[PDB]
């Protein structure tokens, strides 16, 4: 089946970053192809971000020391997209959708575009169902109700993912699809995440897309919003799960620190000027994107939800930070875990003081509020 | 107009017989070496460009300067470069065929017909920006895709 | 009056346009999309020769460098009038509530408009009457003045807000607008309209009352940055 | 439950070593028709499209 | 096509400068009149461009010609925007007696004409960034006077 | 190959190679530099025609622009396997001890390789005694996974290490590697040296169980950047 493809070719491929010269008629988010050449057996895609006169800065989705300047690179007509759907559950995928876990292929139908508009303004509803942590200090003082983004702050040690991971299992039988996004975590630590989930029984109803530290900052960069798409399919079309068509997704974003650096990383390699810290100027546009995708759509549009977890680490407890103000600002709610009150014995380490939950007792069951 | 046509393709066919002629008599040699090389064929805003060119020593692709002063007289956008890529290395009669077949876009573009014998048994034409591939490596990928 | 985009980095978008048809420092590009829908842009930079740096308003994941775009000589227009009462917009005005479209004949006016001069201004300061009596009391407002409120949620501001658009719609005419700028989609839509829409007044609601423009943090910061603008001019 | 998913796990692996296999085969084969008929029959196919 | 702009580009502006030069000079000739009246120490193109004109006895426009040569090898687009504003609106032959006056600066370089009905007689001459004034500007300079 | 310098910027050189012979991302090329021994530099980015840029290595305080530069094709190739027991390494693998270079027939490997895959990590640790009250005690090390102190300038990180060096080094129940980034000649090596071959396991040193790469605070950014990676191939 011949077809026609735009041809450009890498004049200047660099740290994950490449100059993809004449490929006129791109799409501004295209997957450029690096079909395999004599050397590679397989295809290092690629995200046309900048697109420039007579020039493509693409970041590269892979390993960049196999391109090669002069390799011809054909953009594939899709803007980047992630397979979703019910085959997704229990495995282990890269932000590309591709299986880590080697259980075999991803089974699917439907790829949905990641970087998607907001679910929609009046297309929401208020949060009234409860998502149930099973931490008594976050169900009481801090409740989370579904599609209600709750940050999780804290220094580097203090139960961040602890915190995620349990409420993760306690989601059995509450008709919801867990989704842990893995951003630049090391692969020991996903590794010993999935053996968590799996030792608990956790694994049948959870999704995990990982771009460890490793992988280029390009797919840590796509990470939260691949696992955000198919959490929004999950709300808009619903999975099989336990016999019920499940349309409660539950997406923990794994440090949306480590993504901030990651998008930093790919912008100053793309030479974009930057901002405060380093960060480029619409970072705050970065995470406001991926966190007003979770929603509470009314039951006109389906009644489906989706909760986000994001987790940032600060350093020296400093929630005056960029990133830390940004995420803060951004999100309905903080639970602020402190290495003070870690040490003291209080496991959980929930500053109830400061940790506020904006949506309140609407988030709670009439007994857990009463 | 009329006059400024004709004198402007006289001037173009002068500078690209300069060229072709006086290319490689200043090749090569650098600044002081070719000064003696750069000969009395070519206009002295010809000479002058020449010995530019010269001083530096990258007076190779000259003729590709002649070849490119015909075309502004037209100016140009006839290249249309495409480039054919075929596992057998090609016959002359199936290279003209093929050279006189993609007549769709210019006729007889610059084609630089290459092997690259890793494929089996088809064609990559890349005209301009657009590649057509049929080539059976590419068919052997969209089955391999089962894995 | 037709240019073709030259870059696309982000929310940025560079076009070139004619000689001496290049658009002015704050109109609309709007772009056109295949889908049948447009893609607005806001002119910020007059440049080089005949190019025009512009904020897109939007996502632009899907443009070419190559694509026509359509100056329509004047700035962002948005719909004023008693018809955009009680509905919501956005910052280009294009109604996002689940009504119809606002009809042609409506007016439409420029989102920059020049602050009132000098002389117009009132040379002593007012009390606005809202009838609460801790704010008529402790912080009176100013009539055509500025007043922040500094709290966070389940404190009642927006049951504050829904009387003061209420006293000033009863005592007064007191037509109200809302403008929400980076705004959480789930405070500020939702838990705004239906609060609104509950709420009550000589057998009218609140929200056939008020304006709502919405610019929330999911949009470009263009969006957020004219949402004000466009509430302004209505 | 971990020797199933690792039984689970091996066979998807030699089922993409086998189709891997089949490909590379396919690949010699291909290789050697075009050697014995050549590629010149291809050539007709350069009209297709362009 | 990238290498023609140097030399092909020098080499058209010397032709259209020399053309413009012998303009004055070389009006009205022949071959031979314009052989012994243009300088043969120019370009082989240029003195060919020079004589044939003149024997063909389109040297008036030879000097136009020159106005293409440049644009022969160059994007043609540096061309002086000589606005024309005039009270009265113009006819064809008054526009042609306007370029025609006005190739004195560069050539017959890119002029828009407008009406600005408030000015009294005379025109207004915008060539580069240099005005000339001479339609208003003596009864406002009166008018200061007075004042 | 034989491509020639061109710019000369600190321990980064700029290099112009053929059209198609340009080396890869991380392959390492070499100026002969005269004398019978060459500079090693490794390639970093690919800048355009031919034009690549390469971090040095090395001292590149003596060459020239437009010295000829050859590329070999490969990355940096360490020698791996029980030949490189005992002995200490450069960045390069190029041994500096008194003995003598690592024979052909020793199988060199990239610098530059693939880390484990998501399915190879072994998550199983159980507590390695150390001999510390405090390690053992608030912080255990790990026995098969990642540990590391995070000292200032003034505090004892050099002692803590030559203690667990020395308390943990005698039962090894297998081999180890250590490698000298950017630490002091002084105490970080050779004297680790003269510790490890005076302790003694059954008539085998614990310096015969050991490969040790250098690439110390004398050596240039190049060798501390490339140390790590060369001793983690070993
Ligand atoms: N009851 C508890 N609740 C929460 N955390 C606990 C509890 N008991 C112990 N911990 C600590 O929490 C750790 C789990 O990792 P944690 O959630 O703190 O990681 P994190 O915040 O993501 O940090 P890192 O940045 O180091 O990965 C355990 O290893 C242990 O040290
Ligand atoms: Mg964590």
């Amino acid at each position: 089946q011949p077809r026609q493809v735009n041809v450009g070719t890498v004049i200047a491929v660099g740290d994950g970053v490449a100059r993809l010269s004449g490929l006129d008629q791109v799409v501004a988010s295209e997957i450029v192809e690096f079909p395999p050449k004599a050397g590679r057996n397989e295809s290092i895609y690629g995200i046309a971000l900048n697109l420039e006169q007579d020039s493509v800065a693409a970041i590269i989705l892979g390993d960049d020391e196999t391109i090669e300047e002069g390799d011809m690179v054909t953009s594939t007509g899709r803007v980047i997209s992630v397979p979703v759907g019910q085959g997704l559950l229990g495995r282990v995928v890269n932000p590309l959708g591709q299986p880590i876990d080697g259980k075999g292929p991803i089974v699917y139908e439907k790829t949905r575009p990641i970087e998607r508009i907001a679910p929609g303004v009046i297309t929401r509803k208020s949060v009234d169902t409860p998502v149930q942590t099973g931490i008594i200090a976050i169900d009481a003082l801090i409740p989370i109700g579904r599609g209600q983004r709750e940050l999780i702050i804290g220094d580097r040690q203090t139960g961040k993912t602890a915190v995620a991971i349990d409420t993760i299992l306690n989601q059995k039988g509450q008709g919801m699809v867990c989704i842990y996004v893995a951003i630049g975590q090391r692969r020991a630590q996903v590794a010993q995440v999935v053996g968590t989930l799996e030792r608990f029984g956790a694994m049948e109803y959870t999704i995990v897309v990982s771009a460890t530290a490793s992988e280029s900052a390009a797919l840590q960069y796509i990470a939260p919003y691949a696992g955000c798409a198919m959490g929004e399919e999950i709300m808009e079309n619903g999975v099989m799960l336990n016999g019920q068509l499940v349309k409660d997704a539950l997406i923990v974003y794994d440090d949306l620190s480590k993504h901030a650096v990651a998008y930093r990383q790919v912008s100053l390699l793309l030479r974009r000027p930057p901002g405060r810290e380093a960060y480029p100027g619409d970072v705050f546009y970065l995470h406001s994107r991926l966190l007003e995708r979770a929603a509470r759509l009314n039951e006109e549009y389906g009644g489906g939800s989706l909760t986000a977890l994001p987790v940032i680490e600060t350093q020296a407890n400093d929630v005056s930070a960029y990133i830390p103000t940004n995420v803060i600002s951004i999100t309905d709610g903080q639970i602020y875990l402190e290495s003070d009150l870690f040490n003291a014995g209080q496991r959980p380490a929930l500053n109830v003081g400061i940790s506020v939950s904006r949506v309140g007792g609407a988030a709670q069951t009439r007994a857990m509020r009463a | 107009r009329a006059l400024a046509a004709p004198l402007v393709e006289a001037l173009l066919t002068t500078a690209a017989e300069q060229i072709r002629a006086a290319a490689p008599r200043i090749a090569g040699l650098s600044a002081s070496e070719a000064a003696a090389v750069l000969p009395a064929d070519l206009l002295p805003q010809v000479r002058n460009f020449l010995l530019t060119m010269a001083k530096e020593g990258l007076t190779g692709e000259l003729n590709a300067v002649a070849a490119a002063l015909p075309g502004y007289l037209e100016t140009g956008s006839r290249a249309v470069d495409a480039s054919v890529t075929s596992a057998i290395e090609l016959s002359a009669e199936q290279k003209e065929r093929i050279t006189r077949e993609l007549q769709q876009r210019y006729g007889d573009v610059h084609v630089t017909y290459h092997v690259d014998p890793t494929l089996i048994g088809g064609l990559i034409i890349r005209v301009g920006d657009q590649v057509l591939d049929n080539s059976l490596r590419a068919r052997l990928s969209a089955i391999q895709r089962v894995l | 009056a037709k240019g073709v985009i030259q870059e696309i980095i982000g929310v940025v978008i560079r076009a070139k346009f004619p000689e001496d048809e290049v658009p002015e420092i704050y109109n609309a590009i709007e772009i056109p999309l295949g889908n049948g829908d447009r893609l607005v842009c806001e002119v910020q930079q007059q440049l080089g020769n005949g190019v025009v740096k512009a904020v897109a308003m939007g996502s632009t994941d899907g443009l070419r460098r190559g694509l026509e775009v359509i100056d329509t000589g004047r700035p962002i227009a948005v719909p004023v009038g008693p018809a955009t009462l009680g509905r919501v917009f956005n910052v280009l005005g294009d109604p996002i509530d689940g009504m119809g479209p606002i009809g042609p004949e409506v007016e439409r006016r420029p989102i920059h408009r020049d602050p009132p001069s000098f002389e117009e201004q009132n040379t002593q300061a007012q009390i606005f009457e809202t009838g609460i009596k801790v704010i008529d009391l402790i912080a009176p407002f100013t009539r055509g003045g500025k007043t922040a409120i500094f709290g966070g949620a389940g404190v009642g501001k927006t049951v504050v807000i829904q009387e003061l658009i209420a006293n000033i719609a009863k005592e007064q005419s007191g037509f109200s607008v809302f403008a929400g700028v980076g705004e959480r989609s789930r405070e500020g839509n939702d838990l705004i309209h239906e609060m609104k829409e509950a709420r009550i007044d000589e057998n009218t609601t609140v929200f056939d009352k008020t304006v709502m423009v919405f610019g929330q943090m999911n949009e470009p910061p263009g969006a957020r940055l004219r949402v004000g603008l466009t509430a302004l001019t209505m | 439950a971990q020797a199933e998913q690792e039984r689970i796990r091996m066979l998807s692996e030699a089922k993409s070593q086998i189709a891997d296999l089949v490909t590379l085969t396919a690949s010699r084969v291909l290789g050697a028709e075009l050697q014995a008929r050549g590629h010149d029959a291809l050539i007709a196919e350069s009209l297709a499209a362009l």
